[PDB]
């Protein structure tokens, strides 16, 4: 698997600085745009 | 009459964002008279539409099995949202609801040990690398290898045992052939787990 | 109506000769107007006396529990010997038949590996100390850990996992403290099974 | 356990020249006597 994708799902998943919707949004992208 | 089962997604497909996690309903034992089913599925109470439903499909007994599989989202499942399938059918008076969500509690990440085979394993033809995986909460976890960037699929694992402590062991056996653990080759052992950074971790067994 | 269930013996009674394996037979949900159940024993269908009946007892509800064990001798157990419980009841029209015997199939030899701890647990207040127990059928089987002639409880065996050559393994699990361990305490692992010689093995593990 | 014993009952329990006559009566004279 692409392990630059996971880490960034995994450091969405967990930013305090982000909301659910803003943690949302970037999940999501992360997951299209990989 | 016809009952119904809701299934969790598997852990690995939770963690891993290459994946897609899903919830399945399965209803069997609906009668032949009536072959129909409907799926209602709701997160934390509020109905969702995404479902992939196929057609019933006709048993041996002529009763009828019927599944309804729904993706999910990643960050839902691990934030502990709830699940719900309805199945409406006529020849039930009320509809059948089952629910399910992760597993409650403070997670724990599980540390992970690599054991090589003992030197009285070493005379036999082939020989057992041992993964230890303990700590973790909660019971959740996927464990597979690979070797030289290939996966290994020929291990088995055990079941997660719970310790005394409120957290869960398991360990996994690759066997392989003395021979090819002798010529040096490098394997893994790789833990997917909720409370582990970046969900992965690996751990290398090599001589 | 009432339902019975027929026990196995512990695998290390039917294995010691110091210990007195069991079969037991236990009905369930028994009427409360008829609180009155007859056991009948039987060895290879020839109709046994020696069992040890206890009077019934009634649970939550008002239905009764009713147990009656039988012990057995160690050779007719392993000799493949087929214990019949018969329960009967004035409730049922027919008295209700439970049959139990030995897994059948070539016994295998239990493969008994010690693994110390990972050097990566050496950092822990706490280290685990591994029994790797494979190729063992059937999968009747006893593992237990000493030192120092003293036995040690605080260990969690996994059940045994079908290995695919139809063998079993599992692992036990021994926590200790990292002081204790590097103390040079010797710690043994135990194994009964009936393929091993005496139907014990003992392996010992120290830094 | 008594060790001595075990290893009396295992050979009992595998004497070929034992059929299961003998090899109940030696079992239990085993493990009646010691």
């Amino acid at each position: 698997f692409n392990m630059q994708c996971q880490r960034r799902f995994y450091e969405a998943l967990h930013d305090p600085n982000l909301n659910e919707e803003q943690r949302n949004a970037k999940i999501k992208s992360i997951r299209d745009d990989c | 009459g016809p009952s119904v089962f809701l299934f969790p997604p598997k852990p690995k497909d939770t963690l891993m964002i290459s994946r897609t996690p899903e919830v399945t309903c399965v209803v069997v034992d609906v009668s032949h008279e009536d072959p129909e089913v409907k799926f209602n599925w709701y997160v934390d109470g509020v109905e969702v539409h995404n479902a992939k439903t196929k057609p019933c499909e006709e048993q041996y007994g002529s009763t009828y099995r019927c599944v309804s599989v729904l993706t999910v989202l990643h960050q839902d499942w691990l934030n502990g949202k709830e699940y719900k399938c309805k199945v409406s059918n006529k020849a039930l008076p009320a509809p059948i609801e089952k629910t399910i969500s992760k597993a409650k509690g403070q997670p724990r990440e599980p540390q992970v040990y690599t054991l090589p085979p003992s030197r009285e394993e070493m005379t036999k033809n082939q020989v057992s690398l041992t993964c230890l995986v303990k700590g973790f909460y909660p019971s959740d976890i996927a464990v597979e290898w690979e070797s030289n960037g290939q996966p290994e699929n020929n291990y088995k694992t055990t079941p997660p045992v719970l310790d005394s402590d409120g957290s869960f062991f398991l360990y996994s056996k690759l066997t392989v052939d003395k021979s090819r653990w002798q010529q040096g080759n490098v394997f893994s052992c790789s833990v997917m787990h909720e409370a582990l950074h970046n969900h992965y971790t690996q751990k290398s067994l090599s001589l």
